[PDB]
């Protein structure tokens, strides 16, 4: 069973320098060759680098002086040396290898996020459901998740008891660097005066725990 | 004089199934029994010929041939079947005289963290004549550019491993092949049973 | 280098009926001399590595079911799934193997089709807790809607606002096939308290006319 599995990668600032490793079994990495593919973040796939079974390469021209490829033939590993890295690197990076007729095994991929942000947890800020609502119609609210670095942000709701109708967006990266979400979800208007709402926002690069009661505003 | 086919099933070494090894055994007399009344075996297809009737008969010669393929792959090793082991490794011709025994060798060809030594062949420019044994090294063109016996895109080194490991489902664990030819010339038979 | 172009960027396709993507190369990828075309077809869902499908333009790996096929030669290509499952909602891929450097195309995303449903529409305001970190930001939601395509326009005292709003939307619901869609207008909270009125209006297939959201700073919301 061909199979590839990945390591290493994490974050890093620019100008830095990373060392990502694919470990292969099945198969003789220094008998067949071997891609580095990147993706960044909501984009398409880019080839890196390919290096052939006697450990010489050939490398795309967006990263050619600046990666290189090494191997170790008794631990059957390739290893991709990423130096004077910039933010436009970061992406997810795979390796794959490239039998005859396309990449056929592919590693589960290694993220690399490569900026001079410091990692910070989130500030949480409800959105407050309007007083507004239609009676007997649908409310909205949640809780915005703002300023937090490195990615993931989770959110439930309820310690996990609301479900239903919980939309939690995509983080985008804002111009100061750090991320921002926001986690809403509708519910009857009925019930803004019964039930209560909390939001469980998780960071746990900071170690960041936060509930937020998402109540109606007094006016 | 007993035909040595202990010599064959119990080497210590296997071939490589591209480099597969031929022992032709002549002038003896050979007992089938101790084979296919044995219970170590997982495959022994024979034919033309019935397996259980194998001492009544007598050829001309016999040829023993061995090697290592994984499991999934025994069933290339038989008339008229397809795939790399069978069309770039060994072949056997549709008018095939004899028997095909393989057994199950996890304990002697697995290693912790693979064995790497058994290789088959996965490039050739065109399929292999029954029994035929290519053991170049060629590299090999596999796009549109020529290589010049060097490596580069598309130009492939032929062979691969395995990398049998004693974890690995038994589809893919190793097994060791003896495939029996009974050659039968105009010409006095000198291997017999008893 | 040869570039590869897929179409469309998005297709949507209804449960049970065939889709049908195109990629197209900048120069052919067929080899005369074993009459091979050298182009991949991959499947990728969100979280995975792609999964090859196709390669010499129409042979299946194994495992791939019969309803994903492919077609074409010379330049232009295409990948055919005979009857959509749900589980075939993902991104694909075309590759060349032909030459250096292997080059992608840009991808065409795969989603399920439904009836036009409006989107629900809600403005927040922002916090008292965040005006006291100096910024304000404003959150219009969209709720539930399809299609995905959706123009929502920020407007403070009247004046369309360009350049300082976000969106982020999210994958195709896997019960209802719906898209649900956040903007944020970020603003320093001098700016926010300069002005009255804060509007988000939203066009869709589903409005026979646009729907305004609004609230004056201030005043109960
Ligand atoms: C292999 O060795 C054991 C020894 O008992 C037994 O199965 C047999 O004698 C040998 N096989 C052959 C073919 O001689």
């Amino acid at each position: 069973q061909v199979q590839l599995v990945q390591s290493g990668g994490g974050l890093i600032q620019p100008g830095g320098s990373l060392r990502l490793s694919c470990a292969a079994s099945g198969f003789t990495v220094s008998l067949s060759h071997m891609n580095w593919v990147r993706q960044a973040p909501g984009k398409g796939l880019e080839w890196v680098s390919i290096t052939y079974g006697d450990g010489n390469s050939d490398y795309a021209d967006s990263v050619k002086g600046r990666f290189t490829i090494s191997r170790d033939n008794s631990k059957n590993t390739l290893y991709l040396q990423m130096n004077s890295l910039r933010a436009e690197d970061t992406a997810v990076y795979y390796c794959a290898r490239e039998y005859y007729y396309g990449m056929d095994v592919w590693g589960q991929g290694t993220t690399v996020t490569v900026s001079s942000a410091s990692t910070k947890g989130p500030s949480v800020f409800p959105l407050a459901p309007s007083s507004k609502s239609t009676s007997g119609g649908t409310a909205a609210l949640g809780c915005l998740v703002k300023d937090y670095f490195p990615e993931p942000v989770t959110v439930s709701w309820n310690s996990g008891a609301l479900t239903s109708g919980v939309h939690t967006f995509p983080a985008v990266l804002q111009s100061s660097g750090l991320y921002s979400l926001s986690s809403v979800v509708t519910v009857p208007s009925s019930s803004l005066g019964t039930q209560t709402y909390i939001c469980n926002v998780n960071h746990k690069p900071s170690n960041t725990k936060v509930d937020k009661k998402v109540e109606p505003k007094s006016c | 004089n007993l035909c040595p086919f202990g010599e064959v099933f119990n080497a210590t070494r296997f071939a490589s199934v591209y480099a597969w090894n031929r022992k032709r055994i002549s002038n003896c007399v050979a007992d089938y029994s101790v084979l296919y009344n044995s219970a170590s075996f997982s495959t022994f297809k024979c034919y033309g010929v019935s397996p259980t009737k194998l001492n009544d008969l007598c050829f001309t010669n016999v040829y023993a041939d061995s090697f290592v393929i994984r499991g999934d792959e025994v069933r290339q090793i038989a008339p008229g079947q397809t795939g790399k082991i069978a069309d770039y490794n060994y072949k056997l011709p549709d008018d095939f005289t004899g028997c095909v025994i393989a057994w199950n060798s996890n304990n002697l060809d697995s290693k912790v963290g693979g064995n790497y030594n058994y290789l088959y062949r996965l490039f050739r420019k065109s399929n292999l004549k029954p029994f035929e044994r290519d053991i170049s090294t060629e590299i090999y063109q596999a796009g549109s550019t020529p290589c010049n016996g060097v490596e580069g895109f598309n130009c492939y080194f032929p062979l691969q491993s395995y990398g049998f490991q004693p974890t690995n489902g038994v589809g893919y664990q190793p097994y060791r092949v003896v495939v029996l030819s009974f050659e039968l010339l105009h010409a006095p038979a000198t291997v017999c049973g008893p | 280098d040869i570039v590869m172009t897929q179409s469309p960027d998005s297709l949507a396709v209804s449960l049970g009926e065939r889709a049908t993507i195109n990629c197209k190369s900048s120069q052919s990828v067929l080899y005369s001399s074993n009459n091979k075309n050298y182009l991949a077809w991959y499947q990728q869902k969100p979280g995975q590595p792609p999964k090859l499908l196709i390669y010499w333009a129409s042979t299946r790996e194994s495992g791939v079911p019969d309803r994903f096929s492919g077609s074409g030669s010379g330049t232009d290509f295409t990948l055919t799934i005979s009857s959509l499952q749900a589980e075939d909602v993902a991104v694909y891929y075309c590759q060349q193997y032909y030459s250096l450097p292997l080059t992608f195309g840009g991808g065409t995303k795969l989603e399920i089709k439904r009836t036009v449903a409006a989107p629900s529409v809600f403005i927040f305001p922002p916090s008292d807790e965040q005006l006291k970190s100096g910024t304000a930001s404003v959150v219009c939601l969209l709720n539930n809607f399809y299609p995905r395509e959706a123009k929502v326009q920020w407007k403070v005292d009247n004046a369309l606002q360009s350049g300082n709003s976000q969106e982020s939307v999210t994958e195709q619901d896997s019960k209802d096939s719906t898209y649900s869609l956040s903007s944020t207008l970020t603003l320093s909270k001098a700016d926010y308290e300069k002005h009255k009125v804060y509007a988000c209006e939203v066009t869709h297939q589903g409005l026979s006319s646009p729907v305004t959201k609004s609230f004056n700073r201030g005043e109960c919301s």
